[PDB]
């Protein structure tokens, strides 16, 4: 129903009743209806049915209303209705003072008197608590109209409008990601400090600032004794403004208009919203806020508003924001790329979020769109109601050229900003759209004002600077590129255009409408094969210049009337080439001008055949072009700054000139694999990063580097490289690493000097003899790698200086033989020694070590300072017979290795304690494993022979019991691996699941029924593996389990839902095993299925499991 | 510090509601000043408990 | 929380949940961004998973990896790698981003993969996939050498030069396709055939021979086979 | 959008709507590329501005010339016919039994044409030096 009515038909159901049900009918409002043949002397279910569900509800009262019990229960039911459930009850007097209905009294009360007697007490009660109730709430009184019709119709139109009001914004809840922002929103609001915080929202035009707006002022604005949004306040405002203070009051004026619903009032001075408002919560919303004129018009102050209040204003450059002072702005971001998708397909296939269909071309359309919601929008509205033909045909000219929506948005903003500022914008959307700001400060400087340019760009959000790079969003680009051909760019007045077309520039080219100077930059993408150079050859002979250069060639073909057409431009200021497939520079190239070259791809050989002049360049990246053999004469080339031969790669030697290169600061010769040499570099050079990461044939450096700023300096590889420069100061050496720089024989002294150097590694440093003595004055250094760093026999005792290095990690060192023995480093926190073949004296640095790593060592001496040291949660060493002297190590002890032969099974173990580790490598002659002490969490037997026993049940914690390659193991020692209860694998030598698992199978499926009525039950699970080319060194495996039902669909819980080591070896003819448990309690219903990740390495095969 | 109206008037309504409060709400409205007026109240809700809202 | 904070309780919620395969392969990918944002987080969160309970490391890298290859999926982990290196190699997030996959290189040699784990690893169903450079040079770290590498991948073609070759001529049509390389992995082909010393025609026919369609990917073309054939014609008679 | 009508695979334009369309073409230019470019459509009374000899004609890649007035020659300054006009579209009906000597120096002269319509020629030989390399 719509609303239900509830009246005395012999009074009103005649005179008045149907003036209201005319204009009720008139207005679109379809009461219940109801007949007097319908009516019992009870009121039935139906009714009351009828009356629950009506949502609004009318009592028009006359005279003898009260007597109709029928009508008293229905008023009763009506005011119950209202109490508990959120209806809407409206009253009509008609000609009866709510008095009278308030005590009962009157005409009214006789009837009620009347109709009162015969019923029982709590009838009565209920009569006249319903009664007091209904009159108390405010309704329209007949004597106090003059006029029944404009009565009846002030009572339609209240009801229409409290009628329209009950779905609180059902539509229009397909809007995505809308938590995202709520909760980034929420941190900046903080409603509880009841301050009057000012909040900014910005971005680029069509991402969604009036649809957040929107959203927050829906959700939040009940919160707020008054509230209001002003919307598009920048399309509303007096472009040219005349009187800014007349459009300032009238601003004002709208905004206290819909602030109090105060009917649209006339204002005097511009001060009332702060003696109005600054006493009372408010929410206010200003959008679209385009100039501070508008912000000192609607909320100037602080102490505008009342104790805790919020107003929020979404704008569009943070110069506003920042010039009233706000600090609390919500950079609105793009929506992932998943939301994306489902604002398209919401756009575009009619409120299904997923696609329809096909699910290809809208993919493709989506990427072109960028990431602007404006955008999905825009494209996924064109392209609704089309089908794959269609969208197919559409889309070429969609790609070409955007939509006129998007374009109208775009074009205001752009057009709001000053001259220099559009140039900029053009120069960035056909030519430099990512590129460092550096770089283009460096070009477009004698130009536009770069800096304050991209500050105004980024600003207006026209343009973000990530990192150190600018970068605008492909739509906003799209624009860019579409205006270049209908606008110029001046300078002082010369007229400039930028040629930007994949192949539609040669048309242009071809023309006689031309005067060689109209265009200064191309920006040319030629990914596809040529049918013919559409150039034609009367444009050849042109001598038009270009001061930027940028062409993505990208095939194996070559152009050369291109090449002709480019080159004899005079005076050329950048130039980028991509795969530039010709073997030299043409010698018609003119260079004295010339600031940035990149050819990142090339096939050139000795390019320039000759010395040239480059009085100011100062960017040169040859990357990747394999087949260069040389470099021309760098000579005056003194304001270059970087030089990247990325990977060159046939680069048999560097030019003798680059002692002349001042100003050089980067120099990378990556892989450079063709390198012997390194020239010196001079005095003032000051390197800042030099990269050198696998020079393989590089053997010789330079004696000194002069290295007063150098961040980085990575010699990887470099296998043959004898000698080491010298440093100067080292003051910021970020980054020194010399991984596996082989055939080395000393390190330079100045060294040390690095005072700031954290981190330091040598990996692999084989034929190092000894460290230099200056390594303790380096301060902050944190951790030192050496590895199978042999023949480094010795260690400087000046270590005991560094006092911050937290581990120092010297693995494989064979021929280390001593350490530096009184120091103590006040923080060290591990110390691993392994394998150091020739150790042979504890490492005593009275310290707080807390991981001490000593196996392979010849050590064969335990110190009794320990009992100093009183944390260590690892201490391993290699068990060598003699430790039976040594009762003050065993206690504290936490690892150990028996060796390649150890006959003897010792049963000292059993009063050392904490053996949280035991490993058995090799020991074919073992007669048995030792009786395992309280303390045993990990047991490893990586090859074995004979292991008939193991007397010990151990029960301690999840113990793994991995037995790799061991055969001879007696049955009862098998049935104790697997019969032990543990929480981790247990490995075995076998070629069959033992029959103990009942249940068996070979994505593989587990069937049983279980024999129990209500508990927590408890699995045993037994694997094999698939039979495959399984690594002997394989060490890593990780099961996934998933249970679940057939008769039910139940995936029921499993505790130990997944069981991974980093370290079980992974082999064939081996049986895996482990525990699980499940609880829920759908009886006779179990189906496993047992996973195991990275199939790329291991397969179940056979499987098996058991009940307990 | 939060009030959601100014002046709150009480009187008798079958004595002044016709002739001298009629002319002080008038001179009010005169004065930017915005009193509470109980022929406002939002018809279908109680009016006891509503009213005494506005007092407080 | 401060950003290390959130991180760690990030991944060992991932660890804990076991949620779906394609989840996991695509979390990944958000927690790597978050590595290399900025440089001091990879060390710091080395640091603290080193000294956590577990089993012991040489260094806070494998201390690292070892818990992201744990967490995600380890074929996932090889997708991340891929799919998230930066453009300018000097820059900070570069630093990261190597320090991260060569961690996990070092962590795979290891446990012993050999060369066709780690090429099933890699593997993303496109067969021209492999001989991206973002993807090849990851490879060639985890074997050491690009012959085996080579080996790995024509092995795990089942031995077919033609599909072989479908892939690398398809990488020879990329916007930053290192032809140096490219061509070591074409003129590999060559030699291994050269060390068969089979005849023109027959390495026509050889290579014709898995053009039929004894075995999903995209066949070759009878005109380009010529070439092939003409190409290692002279070359090694 | 029904500003067109395809038929039979002839497109047609209501009279009302073509005639709007040929006012527009003097005041609206047509971009393509970088360039620039309008049309000549007149009976006969867009002719002088062919010897305004002021503006630059290579925006002129069309023309729609219908003589059926007069056998009398159309007037053109004779320097005019110096300058070469890239004229792409010609569609001339010269509907009488005139020749039209100036006008035949003054089109054949273009370098590119790109489609010719010339209904009653009147002529016995298309002139020798009218290139044809571009004629579709
Ligand atoms: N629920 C109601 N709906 C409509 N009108 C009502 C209602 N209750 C009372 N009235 C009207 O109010 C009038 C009586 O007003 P009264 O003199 O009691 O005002 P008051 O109580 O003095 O106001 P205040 O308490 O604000 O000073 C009656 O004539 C009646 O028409
Ligand atoms: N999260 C979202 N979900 C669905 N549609 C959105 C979302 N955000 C924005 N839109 C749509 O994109 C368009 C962008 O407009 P909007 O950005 O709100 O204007 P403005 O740029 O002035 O803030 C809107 O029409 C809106 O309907």
């Amino acid at each position: 129903h719509q609303v239900f009515p509830s009246f005395h038909g012999a009074d009103v159901r005649k005179t008045i009743l149907s003036h209201i049900l005319e204009s009720f009918r008139r207005k679109g409002i379809d009461p219940f209806i109801d007949n007097n043949i319908e009516r019992s002397k009870s009121i039935g279910h139906e009714l009351k049915e009828a009356i629950k569900g009506s949502k609004i509800a009318i009592v028009l009262l006359s005279k003898n209303y009260a007597s109709s019990s029928w009508c008293l229960d229905e008023l009763a039911e009506i005011m119950k209705c209202r109490e508990l459930l959120g209806q809407i009850v409206m009253t009509i007097f008609y000609e009866v003072d709510p008095t009278d209905i308030k005590k009962q009294t009157g005409e009214f009360g006789k009837a009620f008197t009347k109709t009162c007697k015969g019923k029982t007490k709590e009838y009565v009660e209920r009569w006249r608590k319903a009664l007091e109730d209904v009159a108390t709430i405010a309704g329209y009184h007949s004597h106090k109209w003059r006029n029944e019709a404009d009565m009846i119709e002030k009572i339609a139109t209240d009801v229409s409008n409290m009628l329209n009001s009950f779905k609180p914004s059902r539509d229009f809840n397909g809007l995505v990601g809308m938590r995202a922002h709520m909760d980034m929103l929420e941190q900046l609001l903080r409603l509880v400090l009841d301050e009057v915080r000012m909040i900014g929202i910005w971005g680029p035009p069509g991402i969604g600032k009036t649809t957040i707006a929107r959203f927050l002022f829906n959700q939040v604005s009940d919160r707020f004794q008054l509230s209001a949004i002003m919307v598009n306040i920048k399309g509303c405002y007096p472009r040219p403004c005349f009187d800014e203070y007349s459009a300032q009051l009238q601003l004002q004026n709208q905004m206290l208009s819909q602030m109090i619903n105060h009917k649209d009032i006339m204002i005097s001075h511009l001060g009332v919203a702060q003696e109005r408002l600054r006493d009372k919560k408010v929410f206010l919303v200003l959008d679209e806020v385009d100039q501070l004129g508008q912000l000192d018009a609607l909320a100037k102050e602080t102490r505008w508003f009342g104790p805790g209040s919020r107003i929020i204003i979404t704008t569009e450059d943070l110069g506003v924001l920042k010039a009233h002072g706000i600090n609390h702005v919500y950079k609105v971001g793009y929506p992932s790329n998943d939301e994306a998708f489902q604002i398209f397909c919401m756009n575009a296939f009619g409120q299904k979020q997923p696609h329809e269909g096909f699910d290809e071309i809208a993919r493709e359309v989506m990427a072109l769109a960028g990431e602007l919601p404006l955008g999905l929008k825009v494209l996924g509205s064109a392209l609704r109601g089309k089908s794959k033909p269609e969208w197919e045909r559409t889309l070429p000219r969609l790609k070409t050229s955007l939509d006129g929506k998007i374009g109208s948005i775009i074009q205001f903003s752009y057009d709001a900003l000053c001259d220099e500022d559009k140039y900029l914008f053009l120069y960035i959307a056909c030519l430099f759209n990512k590129e460092s700001t550096t770089k283009v400060e460096g070009l477009l400087g004698k130009f536009l004002d770069v800096r304050q340019g991209l500050h105004i760009l980024a600003q207006k959000s026209l343009i973000s600077i990530e990192d150190g790079n600018i970068y605008m969003h492909t739509l906003l680009e799209q624009f860019g590129r579409e205006t270049s051909r209908k606008q110029f760019i001046h300078h002082g007045y010369t007229k400039h255009q930028l040629l930007v077309g994949e192949r539609d520039i040669c048309e242009v080219l071809n023309d006689d409408t031309i005067d060689s100077r109209r265009f200064i930059g191309i920006n040319l993408d030629l990914y596809k094969n040529v049918e013919e150079l559409n150039i034609s050859e009367k444009a050849l002979e042109r001598i038009h210049d270009f001061q930027f250069v940028r062409i993505n060639g990208k095939n194996h073909a070559l152009h050369e009337r291109l090449q002709g057409l480019i080159y004899q431009s005079p005076q050329i200021r950048s130039l980028h080439w991509k795969c530039y497939q010709n073997i030299c520079l043409p010698s018609t190239f003119n260079s004295e001008f010339l600031v940035e070259l990149d050819m990142s791809f090339s096939k050139l050989q000795k390019l320039w055949e000759g010395t040239k002049q480059l009085r100011n360049l100062k960017w040169m990246d040859l990357s990747y072009s394999s087949y260069l053999k040389e470099l021309p004469n760098l000579s005056t080339a003194t304001n270059l700054e970087e030089l990247k031969l990325r990977n060159c790669s046939s680069l048999v030697e560097l030019p003798s000139s680059i002692e002349k290169l001042t100003s050089l600061q980067i120099l990378d010769l990556h892989r450079c694999s063709s390198l012997v040499e390194l020239p010196s570099f001079g005095n003032a050079t000051k390197l800042e990063i030099l990269n050198l990461e696998n020079c393989s044939s590089l053997v010789k450096l330079p004696p000194s580097i002069n290295a007063n700023n150098l961040q980085e300096l990575s010699l990887t590889n470099c296998s043959r490289v004898v000698e080491l420069p010298a440093i100067e100061n080292a003051t910021n050496l970020w980054k020194l690493n010399l991984l596996n720089c082989s055939s080395l024989i000393e390190l330079p002294l100045s060294i040390g000097t690095a005072t700031n150097l954290k981190h330091l590694d040598f990996r692999g440093c084989s034929s190092l003899v000894k460290l230099p003595s200056s390594i303790g004055d380096m301060t902050n250094l944190e951790v030192f790698y050496l590895s199978n760093c042999s023949n480094l026999v010795e260690l400087p005792s000046s270590i005991g200086n560094l006092r911050k290095l937290t581990l120092l990690l010297m693995r494989g060192c064979s021929k280390l033989e001593t350490l530096p023995t009184n120091i103590n480093l006040k923080s060290l926190h591990t110390l691993n020694l392994i394998d150091c073949s020739r150790l042979k004296s504890f490492p005593e640095i009275s310290t707080h070590i807390k991981y001490l790593r000593l196996i392979g060592t010849a050590i064969k001496e335990v110190p009794l300072s320990i009992m100093s040291w009183s944390p260590l949660a690892h201490f391993q060493i290699s068990y060598f017979e003699s430790l039976k002297e040594f009762p003050h190590a065993l206690d504290i002890i936490t690892e150990l290795q028996l060796s390649k032969d150890i006959q003897e099974v010792p049963p000292w173990v059993k009063r050392m304690s904490r053996l949280r580790a035991l490993r058995l490598n090799n020991c074919n002659n073992l007669v048995s494993l030792p009786q395992l002490p309280d303390s045993l969490a990990y047991l490893y037997a990586d090859n074995c022979k004979s292991l008939e026993r193991l007397d010990c049940c151990f029960n301690n914690p999840e113990i793994r019991l991995y037995f790799p390659k061991c055969f001879k193991l007696n049955q009862e020692a098998r049935d104790l691996i697997m019969h032990t209860s543990t929480r981790n694998f247990a490995m075995l030598p076998g070629t069959q699941v033992p029959a103990c698992f009942n249940h068996r199978a070979t994505s593989l499926k587990i069937k049983l029924k279980e024999s129990p009525l209500p508990t927590t039950l408890t699995f045993k699970a037994c694997i094999m593996l698939v039979n495959e080319e399984m690594s002997y060194d394989l060490k890593s495996m990780s099961v996934d389990i998933v249970i679940r039902d057939e008769q039910n669909d139940l995936k029921v819980q499993c505790t130990p839902s997944y069981h991974q080591c980093t370290e079980i070896y992974v082999l064939t003819e081996h049986i895996y095993t482990f525990e699980l448990e499940v609880e829920e309690v759908t009886s006779t219903e179990l189906v496993f299925e047992f996973t195991s990740v990275n199939e790329s390495i291991c397969k179940i095969g056979e499987c098996g499991i058991l009940q307990r | 510090r939060i009030w959601k109206h100014q002046v709150f008037p009480s009187f008798h309504g079958a004595d002044v509601r016709k002739t001298i409060l009629s002319h002080i709400l008038e001179s009010f409205r005169r004065k930017g000043i915005d009193p509470f007026i109980d022929n406002n109240i939002e018809r279908s809700k109680s009016i006891g408990h509503e009213l005494k809202e506005a007092i407080k | 929380p401060s950003a290390v904070e959130a991180l760690i309780e990030t991944i060992d919620r991932h660890g804990r949940v076991s949620l779906n395969d394609e989840a996991k392969m695509k979390k990944v990918v958000r927690t790597w961004k978050k590595l290399i944002e900025r440089d001091d987080l990879i060390g710091e969160i080395g640091k603290h998973y080193f000294e956590a309970p577990g089993p012991l490391h040489d260094t806070y890298d494998e201390a690292l990896a070892t818990r992201l290859v744990t967490t995600y999926s380890d074929r996932g982990v090889a997708r991340a790698i891929l799919h998230t290196r930066p453009s300018d190699p000097l820059s900070k997030k570069a630093g990261q981003a190597h320090r991260l996959e060569e961690a996990v290189a070092s962590l795979w040699k290891g446990r012993g993969y050999t060369s066709d784990n780690v090429v099933s690893s890699i593997a993303t169903g496109h067969d021209v996939d492999f001989f991206a450079p973002t993807a090849f040079t990851f490879l060639v770290k985890c074997v050491e050498s690009e012959d085996d590498a080579n080996n790995a991948i024509f092995e795990y073609f089942g031995s077919n030069p033609s599909r072989y070759f479908s892939a690398v001529l398809h990488a020879m049509e990329k916007p930053d396709a290192d032809s140096r390389v490219l061509e070591s992995s074409k003129k590999w082909m060559f030699q291994c055939y050269a060390q068969k010393q089979f005849p023109t025609p027959v390495f026509e026919r050889t290579l014709a021979a898995y053009q039929s369609e004894d075995y999903h990917y995209e066949k070759l073309s009878l005109s380009q086979i010529e070439e092939l054939v003409e190409e290692y014609s002279r070359i090694y008679s």
